[PDB]
């Protein structure tokens, strides 16, 4: 029917009834994470988990767009 | 066989069918750039990129049948 | 096509009535067995109510009693409305996935809702079509169409006449456009443009034009289970996984969101929650690891009655070592309820096997279905309804009508009932290979 | 509104001094153990709990999950509570000990408050204003108004196909667009267009509500390690592509508890600590009573109520050592145990009354009587499972309430265990072409 | 804030003299356990010197009696330089990697590669974007001091069009590498636009000068630098765990480099201290390799746990000391424990009681006193909580004998759950038949 | 960048780090106490002979066990002899717990092993041109094509090293190379002989302030020469070739960049690969190109290797390229791990045991404890008087071998914390106490471990 496939059946299509779907999103993916640059920044300089970034071969805009694509999209870069 | 698509009479569930089973992110991605693309980058008066940097459809390994199944008698036999 | 005689194709319901709840005692297929079909009629009788959680009846008995044929009678009497499961207990130890969430899917299975919405759809023949593709391109076109009633002109945006060069549609198909969405389904060809087909097979079925108005709207009722909608929310596209078995470990997360849409959707009034029947085949064949998720799986509000049955008496229980009987544990067999059933009387072997007869057509004497319900008392259900049709082939082999006894007693003679068998097992040691010795003459 | 096996457990039935009192709330006697499920629940409410296990103890047939529902419903839906048996820690794709970290995962709770602001209505205008920004007039039907997008939320409008008319739901401030439809006044341009011709809001344009929201750990713990849902299309493969559940190691939880304590101390979220219910514990092998002795002594884990029934029984995946109720001597002196005795029959009767107006089946005096005779001499279980189908033999027969005749009627129609167990004995003796096949 | 009162919090650290390892007994939250303690301390003293390498110390003991404890406080006692490693042994029967490979794992984690450097960064919030469409350009960037502008040349505006930076972005470039890193806007740009996108964070201004050098420390593992090389972008597989069985000869041109870097000055190694928690659950299968993982150069001194007596090895059929096999008994050294005394079980009630900030009168200290010595420490510590809960139900101040004998009443210690247990054998399921009454 | 630390390159101590080397003399003969061993004489002419066939190229596929009580020097043995042959020899020291996977069958490790632990040695050759280009002048051909534009027929190309510089005519299809890799003025790249395609590898570094902004890498100048014609030893296991022919490294397309993007897998490698890996170098060999080198491939505890093992070893060591495969068993009368039938020698099939060149190992005199006591102390550098010494061989020759030479590092502990350089009696006997053997361990526990109860173990 339309009400699961279109109108609020999907948990990520963020309709009216669906009123979860958009802030899960972004409070999961751009506020609450840990590959967002900047909680990457205040955690580099030292014993800390992103120690290691400053010497692999990659910035903070290489790794934010490596753990947001698929394996596609990270395939074509 | 195609693959299983839903049947669902709204225009949403087409342009969803349209934007995931088609995709043309991907197809752009995999077969190359638009001649048009490639005029436009080949006759500029600076060097510039391309989405797809080459067409990176894999080379079939099997000469005579490529990607398909469909086969034709063999002027041998 | 499709309709090949099975070991339960003479089965069109319980049989019981629906008023007394009498089990009349030949009706539907059902024949003899009068106790457990009217326990039977009970429990289905408090299915169709709905007020009550998945709760456990257990059809225990002996082997070819009956209880296959008691679990599709109440199959068959709920139509496609609730929805019944069977789930032979031998598909859940799996390598796709663990056990325990291939129990949890086939649980989930059977918890339908039942939603109704319009759609606007379209009849009717088209007269003429003519399309402004001139370069240009899909921009502007004319459609005449026609049902017995009615006819019209309408004209066309762009995004449907790319659906009508990508159909095809000629003059005199039988279309029904979606509205809503753009699909065409070509219901048929029109019989007054029979001439005008030319790329046709030679025999090639023509309809008659819609009756009708032309433009209808039609409420159509779908029904899917909780596990569709499990497997729709788990992947980009992933419906197609309810199709190729490949769902693997579905968070619960998703099902707590779904279980709590679902009551939202209840309170709105958009919905309406229908709880099925799961039917367990062979619930012997489960270790404690199972039954320790069923014992906690039938306590939620949203959990299908679940109906099972068991062969096996006092057995031991997978897994472990000890022993029980039905092959169950007894903390288990505390929230299950019993339903026995007993061996048939020679009469009703008699009127069974009558059944079994006249739903294959077979022609008997009635001293030939004296002999084989003689036959029938020794060896059971099974074995003399496959003499039926064996006996109805060898007839056929000398050309003859009616089956007799010289054709059971070469059914009887060439195809051994499995005493004999263990008897000639029995006698026959040296050679069969029972653990160790190969004899050779 | 339909019955299940604990529709009538509503709460604990408490005083105010913590002292439980009979036939309260639902439940009948059980005086102890409602009081210690109350401290329990005090624990959980006073958030000085960072790993607390308490057991259950008692026969099968006695109320344990009883007790459980009614913690869960005295919590409310606040304090997120999420039950699991021990059969379900077994999978083929990851280790038994990352399943019990997910549960613990999914029981400490985040509660986010935001203030959606939606935008319902018709396109009237879209105009790029500098060479990024366009704006983009929302008629309704009680007035326009003009709104400047971002120049990344307008490549979210462009992905849609929203051209001139259509009316589309903008979320300010999650960014997020859904084209509804394409509105009745533009419905009869062409005669065969197809969309979905919707009408216009007649409400406001701007509307402006709160919604309090909870996230689970264990979500931020999959959202962080894969990325899920939104982009995620090679997944539609579904072999090796599929999101599959991996081995979350430590150092992802031990980086996003520094997130979410960043976020707490800004004011934006609070925290909330859950309860992990395992039941029937028995089933937890070895393997996992070693990592839950490490695992409760995290500053962060949640409260575990265990339910177990047996007996001194074999503890799996180690078959040369036996133990009090399948739980090793190591792990059980963590445990708070809690005694759970069983029903006088005086206290039944009580049960059958309560179950039989939950079900709304009515019956007489004299039926009370002899479903709790079977109550007695038989189970628990049993007796309760007869005054459902009762009343389908009583409105079938003509009657409203249910007799004793009903009840005599379902005890042949539904045997118990017991009975059956003596039927598989006694009467099917001889094992040969009508008997049974042990 | 994400950081409860549990079992572990009141030991801050190992607590002993630091001159001439003197346990005095009531120092830094442990209390009386001086010989243990004192074997530790050497322990300690010979992982901060850091020069022998692959020991093994097992400790043995009685459940209840701080073997955990201990553990806790040499991991506190060591700062955040030296590695440490909390690994339970159940969680190395995986089904993705091999037992061998997780378990060679737990001893990449516990080494460390130091490294110290200078990080020449830049941030700041772009003015305007200038470019002069001829190639060059020129970027203002300003902080909430400075104000400047920089040229640029041919890529980087190339590299600026892939980021999409408009005026009021807050980007960062790593001059050593010259990579732009947009950070998100500005909280001065929060009034310009009104419906925002979904990627956009807002930040301060940056503050300071914006050529910032600044000379910091790194620390990693050699097994961050082992994950890291198995795959192409194989970096974030630590934090996910999508890494299975890594070949030798990764590990082998590891092992080359960093005993190069230790060659040409660039590396400092750490070695440190893996933690194997309840040893006995590891198989014969695994013994027979950390019997050869503990002679290598690269081995952490390892310390490892146990509570069974003469039990059975899992993985075979023949009892042992300790569940452990005897090859492997004669590589390690044990240091037992002993039970308490009730004079320790009073303080360390006392300090389970300051901690949970819980006031006791000295009664009720008593009769915990006399509930620990006759059920153990693991249920005297959980009636501190229940009385101080049952105390704030009634509105009292200070706990009392009342409350310590109604938590008593209600919650049963394991003494008397067996008696229970075979009190009422016919209903418990013991492993054949229920009466159920 | 990164600033380097003034300190002592020291090194740690393992348990074998005194071992340098078997100790041999010119004819074979050991001699004790020489190159850490002490004692164990016929043990270590066996082993010399083991080396002596390992260095001779005449193994080809034998096997050797080590037998004898746990604590007696077989991986002592094995270090020694790969220490003892080099490093241009490989040596891959396995166990028995590390055959059993996960993603491949347990008969597969094995091979993939010996593999690991054969060698191929390539001399070869490397010609090309190098360093920082100044110059990208073209030439005017002599007779222009009709019908086009420009007719260039000689690239000139500027390069400069670190050392000197040096003009370079070039044929004209170097141009594709230089449009497709954007290569400047400025630019370090190498021209290659065999094709001649030149590829940037970055920036110089003199160039690293004409610019501020626009950064990469900023690579130096090559300093080196600007004219290679340097030759090549490359040192090629063959695990890695069966490798990069069954999984390629790097190619252009999706799908091999979803491989190398997601996990490498280990897959089982059929026959026909290495049967024609072994089939080409034995003709490279013929060629007079490459050198075989076998190694060793040191499987110990090899009593954790099922029967199901042994059975494909059998196979192995039959193939005509194979290394030596040294065991190392230290159990007596065991029942074989994969059927539980056969109660066989050393854990071994009775089968596989006669290809095994069988060297025993013995215990220790009571008088060569003190010297290896001796040996492990001025390996440390832990000193101690005599009586200490006494007193340490007294433990070893009465509890334990490894336990007396755990003794000291604690001893040295508390040594230089009571205030001395040396150790004592006194402080051996002190650190006695804090750290028991199993056997006073498995004495508590019991004695005073009498029985599960509230002050008392698991049992
Ligand atoms: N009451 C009945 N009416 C008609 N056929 C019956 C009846 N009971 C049993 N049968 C027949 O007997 C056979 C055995 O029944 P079934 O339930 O399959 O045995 P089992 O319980 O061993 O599976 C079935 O093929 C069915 O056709
Ligand atoms: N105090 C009580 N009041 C009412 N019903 C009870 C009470 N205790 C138990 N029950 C009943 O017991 C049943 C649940 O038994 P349960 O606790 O699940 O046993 P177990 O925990 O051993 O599986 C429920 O049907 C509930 O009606
Ligand atoms: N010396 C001590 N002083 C204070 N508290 C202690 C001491 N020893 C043990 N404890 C406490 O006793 C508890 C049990 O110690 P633990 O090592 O967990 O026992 P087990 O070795 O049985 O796991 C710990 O929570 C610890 O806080
Ligand atoms: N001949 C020897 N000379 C010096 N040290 C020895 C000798 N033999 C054995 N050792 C020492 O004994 C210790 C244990 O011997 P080990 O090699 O573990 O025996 P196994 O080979 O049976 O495992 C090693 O640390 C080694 O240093």
């Amino acid at each position: 029917p339309r009400l699961i496939w279109c109108d609020g059946g999907r948990l990520d299509k963020p309709g009216p009834g669906n009123l979860v779907a958009g802030f899960r999103s972004k409070y999961l993916n751009h506020m609450m994470n840990i590959w967002t640059p900047e909680n990457i920044r205040s955690s580099l300089e030292g014993i800390e988990n992103f120690t290691w970034l400053r010497f692999v071969d990659t910035s903070l805009q290489e790794a934010y767009r490596a753990s947001h694509t698929d394996v596609f999209a990270r395939a074509v870069d | 066989a195609p693959p299983i698509e839903v049947v669902c009479d709204s225009r949403s569930a087409v342009i969803e069918r349209e934007n995931i089973m088609f995709h043309p992110a991907m197809r752009k991605a995999l077969f190359g750039p638009t001649p048009s693309e490639i005029k436009e980058a080949s006759f500029g008066p600076r060097p510039v990129t391309l989405y797809p940097p080459r067409a990176l459809l894999p080379a079939p390994d099997h000469d005579k049948q490529r990607f398909t199944n469909i086969t034709v008698p063999s002027m041998a036999r | 096509g499709l309709n090949l005689i099975a070991a339960h194709s003479h089965i069109r319901g319980l049989g019981v009535d629906a008023d007394t709840l009498e089990p009349r005692p030949s009706s539907q297929g059902l024949v003899g067995q009068e106790k457990a079909r009217k326990a039977a009629a009970v429990v289905l009788e408090m299915i169709k109510q709905g007020k009550i959680a998945g709760r456990a009846v257990l059809i225990a008995g002996p082997p070819s009693t009956g209880k296959t044929a008691i679990a599709m009678g109440m199959a068959q009497s709920l139509g496609q409305d609730v929805p019944f499961t069977t789930l032979a207990a031998s598909e859940i130890f799996s390598l796709e996935m663990s056990k325990t969430e291939a129990l949890t899917q086939a649980f989930r299975k059977s918890i339908g809702v039942r939603i109704k919405e319009e759609s606007e759809i379209m009849e009717g023949e088209v007269v003429e079509i003519q399309i402004d593709r001139s370069t240009g391109g899909a921009k502007q076109g004319k459609l005449t169409i026609k049902t017995t009633d009615m006819e019209a002109i309408y004209d066309m945006g762009s995004k449907m006449i790319d659906a009508m060069t990508k159909e095809r549609v000629m003059a005199g198909d039988i279309i029904s456009i979606d509205k809503s969405s753009g699909k065409i389904t070509k219901l048929g060809r029109s019989y007054a443009r029979s001439r005008d087909y030319d790329a046709m097979g030679v025999d090639t079925k023509f309809l008659q034009c819609p009756e009708g108005e032309l433009q209808k709207r039609k409420e159509v009722v779908h029904t899917v289970s909780l596990h569709e909608i499990d497997v729709i929310n788990s992947r980009t596209q992933g419906f197609l996984a309810l199709f190729s078995g490949d769902t693997g470990e579905i968070r619960s997360e998703i099902r707590d969101q779904i279980n709590t849409k679902v009551a939202e959707w209840k309170e709105e009034g958009k919905a309406e929650i229908v709880p099925g029947v799961l039917f367990i085949d062979e619930v012997h064949m489960l270790d404690i690891e199972c039954f320790s998720y069923i014992n906690r799986a039938l306590e939620s509000d949203l959990a299908p009655i679940v109906i099972m049955a068991s062969n096996r008496g006092v057995s031991r229980i997978r897994g472990t070592d000890y022993k029980s009987p039905h092959g169950l544990p007894l903390d288990f067999l505390d929230r299950v309820v019993i339903i026995n059933t007993h061996p048939y009387t020679p009469d009703e072997l008699r009127q069974i096997l009558s059944i079994r007869a006249q739903e294959e057509e077979v022609d008997l004497t009635p001293d030939a279905l004296a002999l084989l319900t003689k036959i029938g008392q020794e060896a059971g259900l099974r074995y003399a309804s496959n003499l039926i049709t064996t006996s109805q082939l060898i007839a056929a082999k000398r050309r003859a009508k009616q089956v007799g006894v010289e054709d059971v007693q070469r059914s009887f003679k060439l195809f051994y009932d499995p005493a004999r068998s263990v008897r000639f097992v029995q006698e026959s040691e040296k050679r069969l290979i029972g653990n160790d010795g190969v004899v050779d003459f | 509104h339909r019955t299940a096996a604990h529709t009538h457990i509503k709460g604990l039935g408490l005083n105010s001094s913590g002292i439980a009192e009979k036939q309260a709330a639902g439940f009948v006697g059980q005086c102890a153990a409602r009081e210690a499920c109350g401290v329990v629940v005090d624990l959980i409410k006073a958030h000085k709990m960072a790993g607390r296990g308490v057991l259950l103890a008692g026969g099968p047939g006695t109320g344990k999950t009883a007790l459980a529902l009614a913690i869960s419903q005295e919590l409310g839906t606040k304090i997120p509570f999420c039950p699991i048996t021990g059969s379900e820690i077994y999978s083929t794709e990851v280790k038994k000990t990352e399943v019990l970290m997910e549960n613990f995962r999914r029981a400490i709770g985040l509660r986010v408050r935001e203030t959606k602001d939606v935008y319902e209505g018709e396109v009237t205008e879209m105009t790029p204003e500098e060479a990024s920004t366009l704006l983009i007039g929302l008629k309704s039907a009680r007035g326009q108004k003009k709104l400047r997008l971002d120049p990344s939320i307008y490549e979210a409008i462009q992905k849609e196909r929203v051209q001139v008319g259509d009316v589309i739901y903008i979320e300010t401030n999650t960014g997020a667009c859904k084209r509804v439809g394409r509105s009745d006044a533009y419905a009869t341009e062409f005669d065969l267009e197809a969309e979905e011709y919707v009408p216009i809001p007649k409400g406001e344009v701007h509307k402006k509500k709160e919604i309090v929201q909870d996230v689970t750990l264990h979500d931020l713990d999959v959202a962080n390690a894969r990325p899920q849902g939104g982009q995620d299309i090679i997944s539609m493969m579904g072999q090796l592509m599929k999101p599959k559940m991996t081995e979350i190691t430590d150092k992802l939880r031990m980086e996003i508890n520094k997130v979410v304590q960043k976020y707490i101390n800004q004011g934006v979220a609070e925290l909330i600590p859950g309860v992990l219910f395992i039941d029937e514990a028995h089933m937890l092998d070895i393997e996992c009573f070693t990592y839950l002795n490490k695992a409760l002594e995290s500053p962060i884990a949640p409260i575990v109520v265990l339910a177990s029934n047996r007996g001194i029984a074999t503890i799996r995946g180690a078959d040369d050592l036996k133990a009090a109720h399948g739980i090793p001597p190591d792990f059980l002196q963590r445990l708070l145990i809690i005694p759970t005795h069983p029903y006088e029959p005086d206290e039944i009767r009580r049960i059958v009354r309560i179950r039989a107006q939950t079900e709304g089946v009515q019956l007489t005096d004299a039926a009370v009587d002899r479903v709790a005779e079977h109550g007695v001499r038989i189970s628990l279980r049993y007796c309760l499972q007869l005054l459902a189908p009762a009343s389908i033999l009583a409105r079938v027969n003509g009657r409203t309430q249910v007799d004793v005749q009903d009840i005599a009627e379902a005890e042949e129609l539904f045997l118990d265990a017991r009975r059956s167990a003596n039927i598989l004995t006694s009467t099917g003796e001889s094992g040969g072409l009508h008997g049974f096949i042990s």
